[PDB]
DNA sequence: GAAGGGGGGCTATAAAAGGGGGTGGGGGCGCGTTCGTCCTCACTCTCTTC
DNA sequence: GAAGAGAGTGAGGACGAACGCGCCCCCACCCCCTTTTATAGCCCCCCTTC
C-alpha cells in the first residue's frame, strides 16, 4: 500500500467493458448539455445466429447509429483511471470493440462539409486591397517612443556630483554584498557621474585583470 | 563597510593628515574619532592593530603609536639619487616616473637637477622608467656610426660563413 | 545627417517631402533633421528653392484618393490664395491642406479635416485656421471652369 | 460623449557659463573554427636466435 | 641450415596555438542641459458648450 500502488481489484473481478469509436458530432451534441444525465439509449438485438447493435439519438438532443463489432483477440486492452487524490485503479478489461457509423449517406456529407468549413474559419487567406494603403509612415513631428523616452530622461534629470564622503561611504557599504563590482553596474548603485566616480574609485580602488571575462575594478584599495 | 570599509577611510584620513605636515603619530582610537568610525567592531580594532597597521608599507610603529612613512617615500633629490644607485648596485630594476612623482612632490625639480644621472625609458603607454646612470664606462658616438653598423646585417648569416671570414682575411 | 540629406535630395529634385514625412521614415525627430538640414547647406555652400503649395498637391491629393479635377482645383486655390496674400506667413503645407479641404468639400469626394491632416501631417486646428482665412474668398479662389457638387455659398463655415 | 475654444507649450536666434550624457574610434580580450603537432597503427626486413 | 620482437617507413586519427570574429570596454569628442529676450506660426492638453 503506497501512493504509486495500483488498485487491481477490477482485474480480479474480471469486469468487462466495451470500447466504442464514435464521431465528433455525437460527442459534440453530448458536450452541449453534458449535465442532464441522459443522451440516448443503446439497443442491442440478438437472433438465433446473429447479433446486431444499434444506438438511437435522443429526440431532445437532436433538436439511427448502427454499431459494428470488431475483433479484440489481436490486442489486449485494459482501462485504468487516475484519481484526483493520487489513487490509481483499474476499471476493467476491454472485452469487445465496436464502431459507430452514420445511417445517412448523401445528406450526411453536408454536415461534414460544414465541419470542414468550420475548421477552415480559423484558416486565413490573403485579402485583396482595391486601393493602396496610405496610412503607413504617416508624417509625425516626433515618434511616440522618442518623446516618451525624452520625457522620462528630462523628468529624471542628470546625475549630480555628491560629496566625496557620501560617495565613499556608499561605495564601502556596498562592498559587503559582493567582493568585486563592474564599473557600469557600480555607477547604477552609486548613481554618480562616471568621470567623477572613476576619479574617486582611482583614489582608493584599483582594477585587477581577470583572464576569465575581463579586467574589472576591485573595491579593495589593497 | 563591515570589516573592509572602515580601514579604507583610516588609510585615506591618515594620508591626508600627513599631507598637512603632522608627522606626529596617532593612536588607533584617536584616528577613529575623525574618521567617524567610533562604532567599529571590537574584532576589527585588534585586527587593525595587529595586522593592518604593521603589514602595510606606509604605517610606521613609533613608541607604540602609528605614523606615516615619508622616509621610505622619496621626498628629496638626494634620496632620489640614492634609491636609483641602490637599484643599480643590487640590480633591483627601474622605477616608473609616476611612482616617483607621487612619492616626491615637485619631482620635476629633482629630476632636472640630476639631469643625465637618470636614464629615462619611454614605455608604449608614455610611462617613463627611471634607471641609474652608471658612469663607470661610457661610450657615445655619432649617429651615422650606428646607421652604418645597422647597415651591416649579421642575423642573416650562418656561423660557418661568419667564422670563414676570419681566415679569409687572415686574422 | 542621412535624413537631412534625404530631405535635401528631395528638395533639389523638385519633389520636396515635408520634414514630418522624412521623420516618419526615420528614427530622427523633425527638430534634429531641421538642425542638420541647415548645417549641411552651410557646409556644402548650397541652397534649396523655396517650397510652394503645389509641390505637395500631387502626393497629398493622390494619397487622399481625390479626383484629378479636385487636385487641379486645390492647386488653383492654393496658388491663388498665396497670390492674393490671403494667408501671409502661413506654412505652404497648411495652405495646401486648407486648399485641399476647400476643394474636397466642393466635390462629391469629401474628406474630413482629420483625414487631410493625417496625410499632410498638419493638425486640424491649423487647417481650420487656414481654411477660415481663405473661406471668405472661396468663389474667387476656385477655378472658373469648376463643377461644384456642393455650391460655394454652402461650403462649411468654421 | 463630440466638437470648439482657451490656455499653454515647441521651435528658432545670439551669446556665455560648467558639467553630465551620448557617440565614434581604438584596444585589450574571450569564444567558435582551422591547420600543424602529437599520437596511433598495418606491412615488412633485420640481428639475433635456434 | 631455418625462424621470434623491434624498428623504419608508410600512413591514419585526435588535440592545442594561432587566426580570426567579434563582445565588451575605455577613451576623446561633441552636444546637450540652463537662463534671458522679442517675434510668429504651429501644435497639444485641458476646459467648456451643446
Amino acid at each position: 500500500a503506497e501512493r504509486g500502488e495500483l488498485d487491481l481489484t477490477g482485474a480480479k473481478q474480471n469486469t468487462g467493458v466495451w470500447l466504442v469509436k464514435v464521431p465528433k458530432y455525437l460527442s459534440q451534441q453530448w458536450a452541449k448539455a453534458s449535465g442532464r444525465g441522459e443522451v440516448g439509449k443503446l439497443r442491442i438485438a440478438k437472433t438465433q445466429g446473429r447479433t446486431e447493435v444499434s444506438f438511437t439519438l435522443n429526440e431532445d438532443l437532436a433538436n439511427e447509429h448502427p454499431f459494428v463489432l470488431q475483433s479484440v483477440g489481436g490486442q489486449t486492452l485494459t482501462v485504468f483511471t487516475e484519481s484526483s487524490s493520487d489513487k490509481l485503479s483499474l476499471e476493467g478489461i476491454v472485452v469487445q470493440r465496436a464502431e459507430c457509423r452514420p445511417a445517412a449517406s448523401e445528406n450526411y456529407m453536408r454536415l461534414k462539409r460544414l465541419q470542414i468549413e468550420e475548421s477552415s474559419k480559423p484558416v486565413r487567406l490573403s485579402q485583396q486591397l482595391d486601393k493602396v494603403v496610405t496610412t503607413n509612415y504617416k508624417p509625425v513631428a516626433n515618434h511616440q517612443y522618442n518623446i516618451e523616452y525624452e520625457r522620462k530622461k528630462k523628468e529624471d534629470g542628470k546625475r549630480a556630483r555628491a560629496d566625496k564622503q557620501h560617495v565613499l561611504d556608499m561605495l564601502f557599504s556596498a562592498f559587503e554584498k559582493h567582493q568585486y563590482y563592474n564599473l557600469k553596474d557600480l555607477v547604477d548603485i552609486t548613481k554618480q557621474p562616471v568621470v567623477y566616480l572613476k576619479e574617486i574609485l582611482k583614489e582608493i580602488g584599483v582594477q585587477n585583470v581577470k583572464g576569465i571575462h575581463k579586467n574589472t575594478w576591485e573595491l579593495k584599495p589593497e | 563597510g563591515y570589516k573592509f570599509g572602515v580601514l579604507a577611510k583610516i588609510v585615506n584620513y591618515m594620508k591626508t593628515r600627513h599631507q598637512r605636515g603632522d608627522t606626529h603619530p596617532l593612536t588607533l582610537d584617536e584616528i577613529l574619532d575623525e574618521t567617524q568610525h567610533l562604532d567599529i567592531g571590537l574584532k576589527q580594532k585588534q585586527w587593525l592593530m595587529t595586522e593592518a597597521l604593521v603589514n602595510n608599507p606606509k604605517i610606521e610603529v613609533i613608541d607604540g603609536k602609528y605614523a606615516f612613512k615619508p622616509k621610505y617615500n622619496v621626498r628629496d633629490k638626494k634620496a632620489l639619487l640614492r634609491l636609483l644607485d641602490q637599484h643599480d648596485q643590487r640590480g633591483l630594476g627601474g622605477i616608473l616616473l609616476e611612482d616617483i612623482e607621487e612619492a616626491l612632490p615637485n619631482s620635476q625639480k629633482a629630476v632636472k637637477a640630476l639631469g643625465d644621472q637618470i636614464l629615462f625609458v619611454n614605455r608604449p603607454d608614455k610611462k617613463k622608467i627611471l634607471f641609474f646612470n652608471d658612469k663607470s664606462c661610457q661610450f657615445s658616438v655619432d649617429e651615422e656610426f650606428q646607421k652604418l653598423w645597422r647597415s651591416v646585417t649579421v642575423d642573416s648569416m650562418d656561423e660557418e660563413k661568419i667564422e670563414e671570414y676570419l681566415k679569409r682575411q687572415g686574422i | 545627417i542621412a535624413s537631412a540629406c534625404l530631405y535635401i535630395a528631395c528638395r533639389q529634385e523638385g519633389v520636396p517631402r515635408t520634414f514630418k514625412e522624412i521623420c516618419a521614415v526615420s528614427r530622427i525627430s523633425k527638430k534634429e533633421i531641421g538642425r542638420c538640414f541647415k548645417l549641411i547647406l552651410k557646409a556644402l555652400e548650397t541652397s534649396v528653392d523655396l517650397i510652394t503649395t503645389g509641390d505637395f498637391m500631387s502626393r497629398f491629393c493622390s494619397n487622399l484618393c481625390l479626383p484629378k479635377q479636385v487636385q487641379m482645383a486645390a492647386t488653383h486655390i492654393a496658388r491663388k490664395a498665396v497670390e492674393l496674400d490671403l494667408v501671409p506667413g502661413r506654412s505652404p503645407i497648411s495652405v495646401a491642406a486648407a486648399a485641399i479641404y476647400m476643394a474636397s468639400q466642393a466635390s462629391a469626394e469629401k474628406r474630413t479635416q482629420k483625414e487631410i491632416g493625417d496625410i499632410a501631417g498638419v493638425a486640424d486646428v491649423t487647417i481650420r485656421q487656414s481654411y477660415r482665412l481663405i473661406y471668405p474668398r472661396a468663389p474667387d479662389l476656385f477655378p472658373t471652369d469648376f463643377k461644384f457638387d456642393t455650391p460655394v455659398d454652402k461650403l462649411p463655415q468654421l
